[PDB]
Parts: structure tokens; C-alpha cells; sequence
RNA sequence: AAGCGAAACGCAGCAGACCAGGC
């Protein structure tokens, strides 16, 4: 439910809920990017 | 029936390099001492990142494995660490390891260079090469305004054959016999080739005569350091661990002599 | 071959 | 211990033969994997037997002994099957010069024997 | 698409020549000189420094 | 069934009747091996495994 | 998918001896020292070393596999002589060597500093 | 077939040999009867290539001729050249 | 030899075209 997701140019963490269309609140943008997960992402420098 | 009496002469040395004659040993000696100088020595450098925030235009793995390459200053220190994989501990502990952490946005218009500098260690004595005090930094990556990478490194210890990251020579220039008097190569056309640095002949003659009696003496050396260790370390340290293994091997062998019976 | 094991002190393993 | 073949009715007696093999052995890996609280000299103070506070101790928990024990490659050899520390058999691994015979092992018996002035007793 | 930090064939550090590589041949300098003066001897070095191609100086142009 | 393919290449340590097969490959193909007072050992093991 | 673990070329995995020696049935006083977890670094030097002791008939190591970092040292004495007695004298030859050219490393390094 | 005069090969042929080693050792893996010594042999195929070079294989090959007749040739009776 | 408080619980496929490529 709780989607803080990001905008093309206006970049805008619009929380955009299930059942709804996609479409920046903003600025009207219609295709919209997800936020980088909050899991521990490691990498092994080699 | 017994071993060799070697000596040394030094002929340059410098805090990038170090250039050095060893007579009186065996080839077989020399080549192992200049594996280990490039393989079984020693060094700190990342092994463990943890990227909280990346908008960079660098996916993570490209960032981890650049910071793997940071030459870190392992003078004192790495004799003090320990091995993860023998180290009683988890996580990353002071005594396995050095943690680093590295916090950079772009607020401004002009585009930031985050180099090495911004990687601050909690040890004073572990700290990337180009930020002991010319040398500029290294480059990890280049920011854009609104953008931010933030992290959390550890580094470990470790050798070359793990990874060449752990590799502290930036080139060993191991030469023996200049002049080719034991005719190890065979030249068609001798007078079509150039005279090493360390040859001692007249422009007149292209190679030495032939020497059937000869035997491979007198090995020169040019080990040029990263800047990790000084070039003198590279040296005891590599000396030193080619010790440690035949004195582990003396130990395993003597293990297997007296399990017969 | 069923054998006794002569003077024993000795409880059962875990 | 240099080398040791069990041939036990059960897992349970293997596991106790195997425990009795390595404190009768005094080898070092098993003094060092002595843990918890083991005391060597009871309430009154006296000194109790070594041997036997430490057979009482592995017996009780025998886990660190094993873990700490030690692995060998083994030699294909019929009837003969290794052992590991979790104490399921293996072929490929097993304790340090332990095996596990599965067709019994031979059997007591007396012998006559001359003893001497200084009673040393010879067959 | 940003010069590396490691010399591929030796393993000496190049990731801090860049810059000061640019910075020589605005100067006027010769791409040979100013790869002498940033003390690259080996071809490999040079090599490094003389074929690379600053790619994300164009990947920065896009907005974030 | 019981097939695989993938990239060859050279190896001059292995006999003319040796094929050098990676470990995902042995891994995923299996063989059908019947059990045997010989052989109820290591199949046992293999089977815990 | 496939890409051994870099670590696997020097840790010992559990269980795994680190030298076991097998004595040759073709030759007498023969045998073969199998090093796990090695490579040239050792098996050259050992080598050099041992074909510098008179008593040693044969002396030699090869790699089974490049991709193992196994070794097999073969070694052929004299019948008043042992081979393990030629391989651990080797090593010891060997490690007199590297103490007495670290010492004078040092020695020059020193010279060399204060000039 | 009259086994008095058998006019096949004497020697046992090279596709004989296979289906004889296979399909011994498909008995041997079914826990039948070994007839020869087992020093260090378990694989079914070793203890069925010993038990040929031994000459001690309980078979019989049934040679099939063109005609529809047949020739029974015991294990023992043919040759082995490899 | 030692010794303390002497119940109930590892899915699933379109298929058929056409294109590019591999030794
Ligand atoms: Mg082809
Ligand atoms: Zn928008
Ligand atoms: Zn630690
Ligand atoms: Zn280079």
C-alpha cells in the first residue's frame, strides 16, 4: 500500500497506493521508478 | 649438502621503488622470492562494503570492487591483524579488520569528485596512500547534483593470490644474466638487439662468450611499490613469509614422519 | 561373540 | 593414538569405546578439549585420578572431543568404514586414525609365565 | 567509463592520473611528455592513460 | 534425458579418454547405481548427503 | 555459477592433510611428498635445494593440474640415506638461506638509509 | 544345430565381450554369486572383466545364424583376444 | 574411580510463425 515511488524528471516520492492510476500528483508524469529496497545490500570488493 | 651464502647490494632506493642485486643463490630461489614479492605478502584492502545509498550513475558492484583497489597504507599494521578466517570473533572486529565509511552528496551545481580522501577510517595508521602526507587522489566516481553515495567498507588482510587487489608491487623487474653468456636465450640476429642497463660490454660486441661452467648468479630486482608498504617492507615481509611456509612445512612433515608408527 | 568387559566406571554418552 | 578399529554392537558403544580409546591415548587435542566446569580435586580437597575425571567428563558430553579430535583421508580398505565426529560413518572421512570393523574383532585367555627373583614375569 | 584504478597488466596506480593527465595536455604538453612527467615508463601505463575514454562525463549530462 | 552441452576447451593434463566435466553439470546428471553389501556403505552416505 | 572460491587455493578444507608421502615400489629408497594447498613457490626451491645434496639421485615436482593447487615432490636417495631425510634437510637448508639473506637485507637497507 | 560341428568363429567377438561384461555385471550389482576371488573388487564391471580373464562367466552365447539355426557357444569355449 | 541438603500439518504447458546469431 505505502508506495513512496519517484517520478521521471520531477523525481517525487508521491505515495501512490494499489487500485489507483499512475500518475504524478506534481506534475503528471505518467511512468513512475520504485525507491532502492531498504535490505542490507552488501558487495565483496573483489 | 647444505644451503648457500647470499649477499646483497643495493643500488637505488626510494619510497616508489627499490632496486637491489642478490649474488651467490639459485634461480630456483630468486624466481620464489619474486612470486612471493607479487603472491604471499601480506596487505590491508577492502573486502566488505555495504551500500546504504547509490544514485551515481555507477551500479554498486562497480563502486565495491573500485574500492577494492585502494592502496592502503599496512606498514605496522598488518603484522598486528589477524586473518578473519583464524580471528575468534564475527561481525568485523578491531583486531581483523579496519572499517571505512564514506558520506557525499552533491548540493552544488559543479560536479564532485569523490576520491579517496572521503574515506575516513577509524585508524589513523590505515589510511589510502594518496591521502598520507604532489600525488592527487584517487577517482572512485563522479556525482551530479542530487545525487549521493553513502557506505560502510571493512577492510581485511590478505594476499595476492586472493586477489590482486592485495597485491602491493606495481612491477618486479627481475633480470639475470644480462649479458648472455649461459646462452639461456638464443638469439638469430644478436646485433638487431638492445643492451640491458645492467650489461657491461662494448657497443662493438652484441653478447658474452659462452660459459659452460656457468651457473645463474647475480639476479637484479626492481620492486616498485603501490605505496601500501615501502619497498623495503615488501622485501622482509616476502622474506619472511617464504620462512613461515617452509617452517609450517618443516612442522606438517615432521607431523607425517613420527604418524608412521 | 557376546563378551563382559571385566571392572567398569564408566554412564552412557549424549 | 596411532591407530584404533572399534567393532561395537551399537552407535552408543562405538561413541563410548571411541571416548575410552582417546583418554587412554592422553594425546594433547584431548587434554586441550577439556571445557566447563571439571574439577580435579573434589570438596575434601583431595587429589582425585586425572585419567578418570577426564573419562567421566567426555563421557557426559563427548561433542568438543570429537569436533576438536581431528579428520584423515581414508584408504579404501574392505570391512573397514570411517567415523565422523557427528558420529555418522563415512567413506571418504574419518577421525583420526579411528575405523569402524562391521565383522567383529577376536577371546580371553591365560598364559603361563616364569617370574624371577627381582619379579620380573617373562612367557 | 571511468579510468580505472589499477594498472591492468602491473597493477600501478593510474586512478590518480587522470585528471593531472588533462590538466597537462590543456597546458600545451604532448600526450608522450605528459605521460613522462606523470612517471608512466611502462607501456602498460600508458597504454592505460592514452586509451581511455572518459565516458561518464556524458553519463552526468542526463539528470539524475 | 541425461544429456548436457556447453563450451569445450583445451587441457593438455588429462588422458586422450578423460573429459573434464564441470561440477553444475555433475551435479544436475545423476546415475542410476544399484545397492550392494559392496557399495551400501558410501550409497548410504551419498543418500544422507 | 561455477568460479571456485579464491580462498580455496591455500586454506586446507577440513580433514584434508596438508603433506602425505608415498613410498615408490618401482625404485628403492624412493618416495612421493603430495603438498596440498602449494605451488612452484615451493616445489622449485625444494627442488634446487635437493639436487644440490650429492646423496640425492633424483629430485623433481610437477603439478597434476593447474586448476588443483596440489603438488607432488619425487625424491631418490642413496640406500645409507633417506629421501624424508632429504626433504626436511632442504627445508631447513633452505630456511637458514632466507634468514641469512634477510639479515644481510637488512643490513643493506640500513647502509643504504643512513648512507 | 548339431553342437558336434559348430561352424562360427571359435574366437568371442568384440560386441560377444560388451554384452557379456554388461550384462554380468548387471548380476553381479543384483547380488548373484561371484565364482572368483574378490580381493579389492566391488565394481560389478572389474569383478566381471576378472571373472573373463579368469574364464569362470556362467554364460551361454546363443549365435544366431541367417538360416534360423543356431549355435550355442559357452564363455569357457571361445576365445578372448583383448 | 566418583559422590551430598552430614494435536495436527514440493505443480502445471500454449503452440505455431518469422528474424538474427552460433561452430
Ligand atoms: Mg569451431
Ligand atoms: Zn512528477
Ligand atoms: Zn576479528
Ligand atoms: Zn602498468
Amino acid at each position: 500500500q505505502p508506495m513512496i515511488y519517484i517520478c521521471g524528471e520531477c523525481h517525487t516520492e508521491n505515495e501512490i497506493k494499489s487500485r489507483d492510476p499512475i500518475r504524478c500528483r506534481e506534475c503528471g508524469y505518467r511512468i513512475m521508478y520504485k525507491k532502492r529496497t531498504k535490505r542490507l545490500v552488501v558487495f565483496d570488493a573483489r | 649438502p647444505y644451503a648457500n651464502q647470499p649477499t646483497v647490494r643495493i643500488t637505488e632506493l626510494t619510497d616508489e621503488n627499490v632496486k637491489f642485486i642478490i649474488e651467490n643463490t639459485d634461480l630456483a630461489v630468486a624466481n620464489s622470492i619474486r612470486r612471493v614479492f607479487i603472491a604471499e605478502v601480506p596487505i590491508i584492502a577492502i573486502d566488505w562494503v555495504q551500500i546504504d545509498a547509490n544514485s551515481s550513475v555507477l551500479h554498486d558492484e562497480f563502486i565495491a570492487h573500485r574500492l577494492g583497489l585502494i592502496p592502503l597504507t599496512s606498514d605496522d599494521i598488518v603484522d598486528k591483524l589477524q586473518y578473519s578466517r583464524d580471528c575468534t570473533c564475527e561481525e568485523f572486529c578491531p583486531e581483523c579488520s579496519v572499517e571505512f565509511t564514506l558520506d557525499v552528496r552533491c548540493n552544488e551545481d559543479q560536479t564532485r569528485h569523490v576520491t579517496s580522501r572521503d574515506l575516513i577510517s577509524n585508524s589513523p595508521r590505515v589510511i589510502p596512500v594518496t591521502s598520507r602526507n604532489e600525488q592527487d587522489d584517487i577517482l572512485i566516481v563522479k556525482l551530479r547534483k542530487g545525487q549521493e553515495l553513502r557506505l560502510r567498507a571493512y577492510a581485511k588482510k590478505g594476499f595476492g593470490k586472493e586477489h590482486a587487489k592485495w597485491n602491493p608491487t606495481a612491477g618486479v623487474a627481475f633480470e639475470y644474466d644480462p649479458d648472455n653468456a649461459l646462452r639461456h636465450t638464443v638469439y638469430p640476429k644478436p646485433e638487431e638487439w638492445p643492451k640491458s642497463e645492467y650489461s657491461e660490454l662494448d657497443e662493438d660486441e652484441s653478447q658474452a662468450p659462452y660459459d659452460p661452467n656457468g651457473k645463474p648468479e647475480r639476479f637484479y630486482y626492481n620492486v616498485e611499490s603501490c605505496g601500501s608498504l615501502r619497498p623495503e617492507t615488501i622485501v622482509l615481509s616476502a622474506l619472511s613469509g617464504l620462512k613461515k611456509k617452509l617452517s609450517d612445512l618443516q612442522t606438517q612433515l615432521s607431523h607425517e614422519i613420527q604418524s608412521d608408527v | 561373540a557376546a563378551a563382559a568387559a571385566a571392572f567398569a566406571a564408566a554412564a552412557a554418552a549424549a | 593414538l596411532i591407530q584404533l578399529i572399534v567393532s561395537g554392537k551399537d552407535e552408543q558403544s562405538i561413541a563410548e569405546a571411541i571416548i575410552v580409546a582417546m583418554v587412554f591415548s592422553q594425546e594433547d587435542c584431548m587434554i586441550k578439549a577439556v571445557r566447563g566446569d571439571l574439577n580435579f580435586v573434589n570438596r575434601a580437597n583431595q587429589r582425585l585420578n586425572p585419567m578418570h575425571q577426564l573419562l567421566r567428563h567426555f563421557q557426559k558430553d563427548a561433542k568438543v572431543l570429537f569436533q576438536n579430535w581431528g579428520i584423515e583421508p581414508i584408504d579404501n580398505v574392505m570391512g573397514m568404514i570411517g567415523i565422523l565426529p557427528d558420529m555418522t560413518p563415512s567413506t571418504e572421512m574419518s577421525l583420526r586414525g579411528v575405523r569402524v570393523s562391521k565383522m567383529g574383532v577376536d577371546s580371553t585367555e591365560r598364559v603361563v609365565v616364569s617370574i624371577d627373583r627381582f619379579l620380573r614375569v617373562r612367557d | 567509463m571511468i579510468i580505472p584504478v589499477r594498472c591492468f597488466t602491473c597493477g600501478k596506480i593510474v586512478g590518480n592520473k587522470w585528471e593531472a593527465y588533462l590538466g597537462l595536455l590543456q597546458a600545451e604538453y604532448t600526450e608522450g611528455d605528459a605521460l613522462d612527467a606523470l612517471g608512466l615508463k611502462r607501456y602498460c601505463c600508458r597504454r592505460m592513460l592514452l586509451a581511455h575514454v572518459d565516458l561518464i562525463e556524458k553519463l552526468l549530462n542526463y539528470a539524475p | 534425458d541425461f544429456s548436457a552441452r556447453t563450451v569445450i576447451t583445451p587441457d593438455p593434463n588429462l588422458s586422450i579418454d578423460q573429459v573434464g566435466v564441470p561440477r553444475s553439470i555433475a551435479a544436475n546428471m545423476t546415475f542410476a547405481e544399484i545397492v550392494t553389501p559392496f557399495n551400501i556403505d558410501r550409497l548410504q552416505e551419498l543418500v544422507r548427503r | 555459477m561455477n568460479a571456485p572460491p579464491a580462498f580455496e587455493s591455500f586454506l586446507l578444507f577440513e580433514g584434508e592433510k596438508k603433506i602425505t608421502i608415498n613410498k615408490d615400489t618401482k625404485v628403492p629408497n624412493a618416495c612421493l611428498f603430495t603438498i596440498n594447498k602449494e605451488d612452484h613457490t615451493l616445489g622449485n626451491i625444494i627442488k634446487s635445494q635437493l639436487l644440490k645434496d650429492p646423496q640425492v639421485l633424483f629430485a623433481g615436482y610437477k603439478v597434476p593440474h593447474p586448476l588443483e593447487h596440489k603438488i607432488i615432490i619425487r625424491v631418490q636417495t642413496t640406500p645409507d640415506y633417506s629421501p624424508q631425510e632429504a626433504f626436511t634437510n632442504a627445508i631447513t637448508d633452505l630456511i637458514s638461506e632466507l634468514s641469512l639473506l634477510e639479515e644481510r637485507f637488512r643490513v643493506a637497507i640500513k647502509d643504504k638509509q643512513e648512507g | 544345430q548339431a553342437n558336434q560341428k559348430r561352424i562360427t568363429t571359435p574366437y568371442m567377438t568384440k560386441y560377444e565381450r560388451a554384452r557379456v561384461l554388461g550384462t554380468r555385471a548387471l548380476q553381479i550389482a543384483m547380488c548373484a554369486p561371484v565364482m572368483v576371488e574378490l580381493e579389492g573388487e566391488t565394481d560389478p564391471l572389474l569383478i566381471a572383466m576378472k571373472e573373463l580373464k579368469a574364464r569362470k562367466i556362467p554364460i551361454i552365447i546363443r549365435r544366431y545364424l541367417p538360416d534360423g539355426s543356431y549355435e550355442d557357444w559357452g564363455v569357457d569355449e571361445l576365445i578372448i583376444s583383448d
